[PDB]
């Protein structure tokens, strides 16, 4: 969003701090239950010896 | 690098560590006029860091306080077994040969016998004390260094021909230990900023000018770490690096 | 000072944890069978039918072929004779003099024998009896129609010609039957697949063998292992002659048989002793495989006997006879403590240690190498330069050998 | 029965003559004893009579006296075969033993034990040797060989060296041209060594030397013999290092204070 162009650049600011931070939040935990996933993709089975 | 550590300003500091470069691919004998409390060993390993062979083994082992005569034949080498009371030669310094160079301190007190043995190696090299087995060479370059009077050896006819000669092939004099006033001034400043850090004390205190003045009137003619030494002696006057350095400390053993 | 050795620093040995070690590095299997041909004589030391259904196992399959065919009574003891003598792969085992010496009839002859074969040549199924296999693919393209092409070309190649393919040298052998060139390869890819061994085909079935002595089943990173309960061996002690010994009149008899329960009871705690000894070394040796066998043999650590009996305080000797003829159950699957340990080496990993899988997958990597030809020593070298562990064309034709791969020049094939 | 004739240079004196006589002597196996400068054509004969002992003579049994520390010194000198002694295991044979048939590359050291001097006279006894506990004598045989760098005469009327180390030792003497004597291939080992040291240098072409260096060289004393000079010549390549570009001076006196 133009990088916090400072529109009221106070609470705009703070409020585009602050969900840019949830934003990559997100991200983030999307891409770890992502990855717990996937390794369960790949987790494998426990035949019988 | 030595981190360039202890640097001299003295130009021939970097005169002597030219002539180290030169010697750097170069694989010869050299002998290092040192020193007392100068720190030959610290110039040598920023050559062993440069050395041709930089990456060739760096061992300091030197028979200045070979207590034991036998110490020396171990350190030329031991049968498996030989005499008893043990497994094998501890070969270590023959380990560190092949494959590097020769590096001793004070090589004064040498057995004449010792020497000549030593003679016998750096010619030819046999696998040595090695009660009975066949011979075996390592791949092995040298370097000598000391501050003791090299015309008083020869006066004490201490090297022989064969070893004065053929153990030397460079010299390096150590510059006095006030030979190198600007350059005593430079690693001076170099150990107080090392010394304020790693001390982790919260402020520099500096130097005093006159504590400057004071320190370069010291003959000081062990500096190796004796400069360092001294450092801490100055450090413990100030005891604490916060306020500006005036308290500056030389000799220790007086009481009050 | 003047050194040297000097006088400082004995009694009766006896062979008794010696025939144990006897015991422990033979194998549980056989170490069982002793261990109970010994506890005989020591007293005080402790439907039918089912499915029932029969199967023809090919060699009474081609008999009950035999039945339906006619046949006579000399003609039949041949064609037995001939069935008794039969391998699994469907090939010959003995020369057709071998059964006319077997026939002992002067009557039957080697061409009788030839007759008798041939009309059981190819019954069921075709390239039965090879007799020195080659005839027997002969018979096999033979059976199937002409009307398939380049079978003139592999059957010339067949019948005189089985060493140029057998080097794998196409050029030699184009120079010598004058097969066409990428069409030759055509009449050599028909014989491929001629069903060789064909008799083998029928034998498919198999039970299963192989002793889980110790599991380790990566309980939670660094496997929680465990030894096979019902295989470890144990001795109940005769509490009644333990109650039957003091009681009994004659004091000393039964005290005497107290004192060789008890000895006999030091026997069983030692052998459990060895048992847990082992396993305190398989607790450091599964240390090991958390990283190892979780790597797989590939990133495997070559160790000595030396380097694990100083983890331990069991001698060498007593680790190097405890480990003999054993194998455990793992993540992996049923793996062999004599496998355990490695020669290390000269490579540039830094270090010393055994190739194994690394020189397993190097040559497989090796075969992958363009199917024109095997990869040479060369091309290994180069694979661990990659690999950045030294490894040498020597020592590449060494562990190819370990992996017993193909030759260089003897596995080039057309592609 | 080859060349060998290795890095021996510099003979342009009558240490040329000196190799004749050596060749002379050189089919005899008899006791060897010579005098010389160390490590200056010295051990370079060594290897010179090395090659004078056949190819197949041999192991060159290199005989270092400034070794041996004190005592089982004697154990590889008369032998140990015992226990007790040198890990016991077989009977080792001592550096004397080792050699059989060997050089006896004796090297004159002048260390203390004239026991050992002793001792090696009953090496040179009989042709015979025995060892530590060394249960039975052994008839030995080896090539045998010394030289010298000081006055063993004098020694002698010193008394210093054994009279019969002396006695049973030198069949002859055999001395060598000094540095202050030799003096002849002075430019011409010169430029031998001064070849191997630009060859190791890789120098890309020889400096040249201007002829103030050879009159130094003239001038120079050369204590030790061989090396100090080629030492001296090595040095004068380092101090340079350059390629084609000639000489003015040389390198050998460090000791010499820079100016
Ligand atoms: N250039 C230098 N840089 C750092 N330390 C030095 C230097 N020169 C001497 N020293 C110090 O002197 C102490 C003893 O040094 P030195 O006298 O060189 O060893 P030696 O006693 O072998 O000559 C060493 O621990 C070293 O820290
Ligand atoms: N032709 C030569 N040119 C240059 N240096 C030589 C020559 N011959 C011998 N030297 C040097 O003389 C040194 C001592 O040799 P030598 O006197 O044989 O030793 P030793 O004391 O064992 O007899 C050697 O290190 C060698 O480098
Ligand atoms: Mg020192
Ligand atoms: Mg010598
Ligand atoms: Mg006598």
């Amino acid at each position: 969003r133009w990088l916090e162009l400072g529109l009221t650049d106070e609470e705009k600011q703070n409020q585009l701090e602050q969900l840019a931070e949830q934003y990559d939040e997100l991200k983030h935990e999307f891409e770890k239950k992502l990855e717990a996933k996937r390794r369960k993709i790949t987790q494998g089975d426990d035949l019988a010896p | 690098e030595y981190k360039d550590n202890l640097l001299g300003e003295a130009n021939s500091f970097l005169e002597v560590l030219e002539q180290v470069s030169h010697l750097a691919p170069l694989d010869k004998p050299v002998l290092i006029i040192g020193e007392r409390g100068t720190g030959k060993e610290l110039i040598a390993s920023r050559l062993h860091y440069l050395s041709s062979r930089w990456q060739g083994p760096f061992i300091s082992l030197n028979c200045a306080a070979l207590n034991e005569n036998l110490l020396d034949s171990e350190l030329f080498g031991h049968e498996a077994g030989a005499f008893t009371g043990a497994q094998k030669r501890h070969p270590g310094r023959f380990e560190r040969a092949d494959g590097g160079t020769l590096f001793l301190d004070e090589l004064a007190t040498a057995p004449m016998m010792v020497q000549e043995k030593l003679l016998r190696v750096i010619e030819y090299g046999e696998l040595e004390r090695v009660g009975g087995s066949q011979p075996l060479q390592v791949n092995v370059r040298l370097v000598c260094a000391t501050n003791a009077d090299l015309p008083a050896m020869v006066n004490e006819g201490t090297f022989r021909a064969d070893l004065l000669d053929r153990l030397a092939f460079d010299v390096v004099q150590l510059p006095p230990l006030r030979e190198r006033e600007s350059d005593i001034m430079l690693m001076a400043e170099y150990f107080a900023i090392q010394m304020c850090r790693e001390i982790k004390l919260p402020l520099f205190p500096g130097f005093t000018e006159r504590a400057r003045e004071t320190l370069l009137n010291y003959r000081w003619p062990g500096n190796i770490r004796e400069l360092k030494n001294v450092v801490e002696r100055s450090v413990y006057r100030h005891g604490t690096s916060d306020y500006p350095l005036d308290d500056i400390i030389i000799d220790p053993f007086k009481r009050r | 000072m003047k050194q040297g050795l000097q006088l400082r620093l004995q009694l009766a040995m006896t062979p008794q944890l010696q025939q144990a070690i006897r015991l422990l590095q033979l194998s549980t299997l056989e170490l069982q069978q002793e261990l109970q041909q010994a506890l005989e004589s020591n007293p005080l030391l402790e439907l039918p039918v089912y499915q029932g259904e029969t199967t023809q196992t090919l060699q009474d399959y081609l008999m009950w072929q035999v039945e339906l065919t006619p046949f006579t009574d000399t003609d039949r003891a041949i064609a037995t004779s001939i069935v008794d003598a039969v391998d699994d792969t469907g090939y010959l085992t003995i020369q057709i003099e071998d059964i006319v010496d077997s026939i002992g009839d002067d009557e039957i002859g080697l061409e009788e024998v030839e007759a008798v074969l041939k009309r059981i040549q190819r019954f069921d199924p075709v390239g039965v009896a090879a007799k020195d296999l080659r005839d027997c693919l002969l018979i096999q393209l033979s059976q199937f129609a002409k009307e398939t092409p380049w079978l003139e070309e592999a059957r010339l190649i067949i019948s005189d010609h089985l060493d140029l393919l057998a080097n794998h040298d196409f050029r030699t052998l184009m120079r010598v039957t004058r097969l066409k060139e990428e069409v030759l390869k055509e009449a050599v890819n028909l014989i491929q697949s001629l069903d060789p061994r064909p008799g083998q085909s029928i034998q498919t079935s198999e039970p299963e063998y192989v002793i889980p002595d110790v599991l380790v089943r990566k309980v939670s990173g660094r496997w929680t292992v465990e030894l096979n309960a019902d295989s470890i061996p144990r001795l109940k002690i005769n509490q009644q002659y333990a109650a039957m010994g003091n009681s009994a009149r004659n004091d000393a008899d039964g005290q005497f048989i107290r004192s060789n329960l008890q000895e006999a009871r030091w026997l069983i705690k030692s052998l459990e002793s060895r048992n847990d000894t082992l396993l305190r070394v398989s607790r450091c040796i599964v240390e090991q495989q958390q990283a190892f066998f979780e790597q797989g043999e590939e990133y495997m650590k070559p160790m000595v006997l030396a380097d694990i009996a100083q983890a331990v305080e069991m001698h060498e000797s007593t680790i190097s006879r405890v480990t003999t003829q054993k194998y455990l159950h793992s993540p992996r699957g049923i793996f062999e403590l004599k496998y355990f340990f490695s020669s290390h080496v000269n490579t540039e990993g830094g270090g010393e240690a055994s190739s194994t899988a690394i020189r397993a997958l190097v040559k497989k990597l090796i075969a992958a190498e363009n199917p024109a030809k095997p990869l040479s020593d060369s091309k290994l070298t180069s694979m661990l330069s990659e690999q950045g562990i030294m490894v040498a064309r020597r020592t590449v034709a060494k562990y190819r050998e370990s992996l017993s791969i193909p030759p260089s020049n003897q596995r080039k094939q057309l592609v």
